[PDB]
């Protein structure tokens, strides 16, 4: 191909925060607090070194408490419903290359992703980002409630509702009257993704009913390990208000990983679905499952681009015919990055 | 005494060495060793063992392959190719920059060599200027060479070294081709579009280390994995380099005019209206009349600010009648003309004037009527509510602060381009302003994605790329473009405010852009075509907000930016834009057409209150208060 | 399956009866005038502060449940991977015992032999392996092997 090729994303998120209501003020921020604690002696070399040679330390040794800083965050007493919202908008910009080294290039991707999109297909991708939305998944660690509701509110002035998400399925059918908005949600967003000079633009909100006292868990800070003891080891990101006041939150990023969880069509067995990666990165168990030995990776199949083509144009559409490699592409093409080197 | 070491540092004063070049040849023979096998720099019999070993020696004289003026790495270690030797460009009378500053070398490549470069590219002030011991050995310095013969070198070593070390410095001062790893940014420039490619000045970053601690100036810190990887001077400084920071700066009384009452013509009128007998019926009428249309006048500046109160909070969005009255509905508001009339008369009687007038029988109906009848009358691109997320708010390598302002006349010509594509009559942006709401710094640093293989072949671990020291902040800000149409014939369209907000950019400074959010919104988007009007509308903004002005100061140093930033409260420093090192040519790996290296210029900007413009006035706003480029 | 419970329980107390909340662990002192020790209270969405039990003091209570050492029941130890007693300061399962939990990690593909030719359902599982079902339980990191 060429020496450079790279696409800019074309979904983005925002900063989700979390808050409750009182019977004085709408909106009050949840907020996170800071303690010291007594911690445990144990694990590997603590006790053992080399490869289980134990090392010469006396009995006493290992009772003693291993002091640590910690942040926490809890929902006070006697709050019955928690909420978190965030902001949502979706351009159509896989249709063209940010940046292209070579006009031969250029003018086949271009032909690519029109030839696709009148076959259909743009229905599958929304589909699958869609039902990743109604089904809540992006609360992470966080969806362990007593009930679970889901609103959204979009630029065209259509309204959804999930009376209870804490039961659908990636894998199923869903209840009447939920199926139904599936479907009408998935014609705003295939439109979304595919045809251009159209705003579209999202506003989600959920609420958790909760415990008495029930742990909450925001998005973590990457940091250095102080070297003063009186600074925390463990930080949680927060959010400022308008007012001024500091609130817990969960980053944009997280919430995308979240939301682009679709790949199910490696290895042609679907078992969970994967984040979209370039070569199948399987994060639980550090691993990857389009490695480059297997000729199953974006890279292999960047350069069949003239043999689909050819194929989508000779095929009928509107049936089941377009196949795993083409699907893969475009999912990858959304998530845009960097692709030289060709 | 470490203080030696200290001196002999890229980050400290340079020292004078005349008449003492036989113990400088000595102690800078004797810093390639690791410290843990020297006793002392000053060992003469170290010196001449070192100095025998042609190998050790050639070791050293192989590292000045690699001193450059300019360092392509410093970033990011992963950059790969040439290095970079210019002489500083001509100055500009409104930059900081390295053009007024002394010619200066330093080095990068292995991490091993450390050690084994101190011997060449180690610099100390030689008769009365800048230098090093490559140079003086290059140019034939018979002192240093005399020096260095004593200490056991046999002239036919010196005669050949002279040769292969002069060699070293006499070709690939250029880079080849653009490295992968580089960055591209582009611009127009004379008429047509050319890529830039930044690079850190090695004399200009050296300089800042020691100012700020000595003026002290504002600043943090930016750490460096592996700092034998990245240069010199990071080195030098275990991982940990300065820069500057320098953040933005982010009633029960009458409502009444305090002076209508305060023109004589005022008093007069009145009397005109009391008026005369003598006269014809048409000169009565003309001098009546006339004083009435001036009472009117002043009926309508008298509630003046009280109306203009109302206007603006209501359309915009307490307790006394004078206030909760005027917030009513506009349709009640000829029901208050008695209440008016009577507050009208009070102060009058509280004027030392109007004692003669107020309440007087013959200006009962005047005053009513007129008031009665102006009851009955009662009866540019601007964006607002923007909301950026992450914006990098490391301006350039030297300065955190207010984001770099060449990325926002990037995002008003991205914007333009887009809008140019859905409009088909030409749109041009001359000017573009900067407002500053909310300001929050965010800690903490981004994690890579494992975009890397451990191995290429026969692996099944992925690896992290490597980490970066950046700073980001979340913003709030609104921008107000002076948008510009060729065609006689415009289009003020709804369609064109639908055009107006999709042609919209998502990216901004490096993080993402959002519009207010959608439960509470109104028109971000609004249009005038005139000047008092939306000035007008700017005058009511929050107190505790930014403008933020062009500066007038020329700066030409650290030292003259330290004096300027004591005396004043408004002055911040900003990244303004780059300065060229050679002329536009055509490179392989350029992006698109030519491509040019530049370093980054540093420039200044006032911070000014909303009071201060309430104040000044819409003509010195729309004079001084807009921005351009060249 | 979404469990939960909630516990509540009632004190029939005396008259001005003094009550023992969770304590600070608070840093060293020196400025006379910040108190030698502090309890820990919660904010009520009201503003007030009330007196409680931290969370894992609580949970410390709940899974002190490890009486399978030295053949002889005694009192029960908190759950600890090398047997940690408090009140008299040492460690029942030191490494040096080989009755540890990294010890016994080792021998999983051995336990598991034994599980699948054992009948079940009666009194036959050993105490090896409840210990180790035990702390897997009290999730942690078990690494660098």
């Amino acid at each position: 191909l060429c020496t450079h090729l790279s696409y800019s994303r074309s979904l983005s998120p925002g900063k989700a925060v979390f808050f409750y209501k009182t019977a004085e003020s709408d909106f009050v921020p949840l907020r996170i607090e800071v303690a010291k604690i007594s911690g445990q002696k144990c694990g590997y070399t603590e006790g053992f070194d080399a490869n289980l040679k134990p090392k010469n330390i006396e009995r006493y040794e290992l009772a003693y408490s291993n002091p640590q800083t910690i942040e926490a965050c809890y929902v006070p007493p006697n709050v019955d419903e928690l909420y978190c919202r965030f902001s949502l908008r979706v351009e159509a910009n896989s249709m063209r290359p940010y940046v292209c080294s070579n006009p031969d290039v250029l003018r086949v991707m271009i032909g690519l992703a029109q030839a696709y999109q009148r076959l259909g297909g743009y229905n599958e991708l929304a589909r699958r980002y869609s039902a990743n939305v109604l089904r809540g998944i992006w609360l992470w660690r966080n969806q362990y409630t007593q009930g679970t509701k889901i609103e959204i509110k979009t630029s065209l002035g259509s309204t959804y509702h999930i009376p209870d998400a804490r039961r659908l399925s990636w894998s199923g059918d869903w209840p009447e009257l939920e199926q139904k908005q599936l479907e009408q949600l998935t014609s705003e967003m295939a439109k979304a993704l595919s045809q251009p000079d159209i705003f579209w633009f999202a506003d989600v909100t959920a609420s958790l009913k909760t415990g008495f006292c029930q742990e909450i868990f925001p998005s973590q800070k990457f940091t250095e390990r102080p070297d003063d003891h009186s600074v925390a080891s463990r930080q949680l990101a927060t959010v400022e208000c308008s007012d001024g006041q500091l609130a817990a939150c969960i980053n944009p990023q997280k919430i995308g990983a979240a939301l682009q969880k679709i790949d199910d069509w490696w290895a042609n067995d679907a078992d969970l679905p994967l984040r979209v990666h370039e070569y199948g990165a399987n994060h639980e168990a550090l691993t990857a499952l389009r490695h480059p030995a297997t000729g199953q990776d974006f890279y292999h199949l960047l350069t069949k681009a003239e043999q689909f083509v050819t194929v989508l144009e000779s095929s009928e559409g509107g049936g089941v015919e377009l196949p795993g490699e083409v699907h893969y592409l475009m999912a990858v093409l959304v998530k845009g990055g960097l692709f030289q080197k060709g | 005494d470490r203080q030696l070491r200290r001196y002999l540092a890229p980050y400290s004063a340079e020292i004078g060495v005349d008449g003492a070049e036989k113990m400088a040849l000595v102690v800078l023979l004797n810093l390639t060793l690791k410290r843990d096998r020297v006793e002392s720099l000053c060992d003469e019999g170290l010196a001449r063992q070192l100095l025998s070993d042609e190998g050790h020696i050639t070791n050293c004289l192989h590292t000045v392959r690699w001193l450059h003026t300019h360092n392509l790495k410093y970033p990011d270690a992963r950059v790969s190719g040439e290095r970079l030797i210019i002489n500083a460009p001509p100055l500009i009378p409104g930059v900081i920059s390295s053009a007024g500053l002394p010619m200066r070398m330093g080095w990068a490549h292995d991490s091993s060599d450390i050690n084994l470069a101190k011997l060449f590219g180690t610099s100390f002030r030689y008769r009365d200027d800048s230098t090093n011991l490559a140079l003086q050995l290059v140019a034939r310095s018979k002192t240093w060479e005399q020096a260095l013969i004593g200490l056991g070198l046999t002239q036919q070593q010196l005669d050949i070294w002279c040769q292969l070390l002069a060699s070293n410095l006499e070709n690939n001062t250029f880079p080849t081709v653009v490295s992968p790893f580089s960055k591209q940014v582009r611009f127009l420039y004379q008429g047509n579009y050319c890529v830039v490619t930044p690079v850190v000045s090695h004399a200009l970053l050296a300089q800042l280390q020691n100012v700020v601690h000595e003026k002290k100036l504002q600043c943090t810190y930016i750490h460096h994995d592996h700092p034998a990887s990245v240069g010199s001077l990071v080195g030098a400084l275990g991982g940990k380099v300065a820069v500057l920071d320098y953040p933005p700066p982010v009633n029960g009384q009458s409502l009444f005019d305090r002076s209508v009452f305060n023109d004589h013509v005022f008093i007069d009128a009145l009397k005109h209206v009391i008026s005369r007998p003598g006269l014809t019926r048409k000169q009565q009428r003309q001098l009546r009349l006339s004083a009435l249309r001036y009472l009117r006048r002043q009926l309508a500046i008298w509630l003046g600010p009280i109306i203009e109160w109302r206007d603006e909070i209501v359309s915009s969005g307490s307790g006394g009648l004078e206030l909760e009255l005027i917030t009513q509905p506009k349709k009640m508001l000829p029901e208050l003309m008695l209440q008016v009339a009577g507050r009208f008369h009070l102060e009058l009687q509280n004027h030392s004037a109007g004692r003669r007038f107020a309440f007087h029988p013959a200006l009962m109906a005047p005053i009513k009527s007129q008031i009665l009848w102006l009851l009955r009358q009662l009866a540019y691109l601007h964006l607002s509510g923007l909301t950026v997320y992450d914006a990098s708010a490391l301006a350039n390598p030297y300065l955190c602060g207010i984001p770099s302002l060449s990325a926002l006349a990037g995002f008003c010509h991205d914007y333009e381009r887009r809008l140019q594509s859905l409009i088909g009559q030409s749109v041009y942006f001359r000017g573009l302003a900067w407002y500053l709401g909310r300001y929050s710094l965010v800690t903490g640093k981004h994690l890579p994605e494992p975009s890397k293989s451990a191995d290429p072949k026969s692996v099944s671990a992925i690896r992290r790329p490597g980490l970066l020291d950046g700073r980001y902040c979340d913003l709030g800000m609104d921008l107000i473009i002076e948008v510009h149409i060729p065609t006689g014939g415009s289009l003020p369209f709804t369609t064109c405010l639908d055009l107006l907000r999709v042609a919209l950019p998502a990216r901004f400074a490096g993080g993402c852009l959002h519009p207010p959010s959608l439960y509470e919104e109104y028109n971000w988007c609004t249009v005038y075509q005139d000047k008092s009007t939306l000035f007008t509308v700017l005058s009511r903004l929050p107190r505790y907000g930014c403008w933020i002005y062009p500066s007038d100061a020329d700066l030409r140093s650290f030292e003259e930016l330290s004096e300027a930033l004591a005396l004043d409260r408004r002055l911040r420093p900003v990244a303004t834009g780059f300065v060229f090192l050679e002329e536009p040519v055509e490179r392989a790996g350029s992006i698109e057409g030519q491509h040019v290296y530049a370093e980054s210029a540093i420039g200044t900007a006032l911070c000014i209150n909303p009071v201060e413009m309430r104040l000044a006035g819409k003509k010195r706003f729309f004079g001084a208060g807009f921005w351009q480029l060249n």
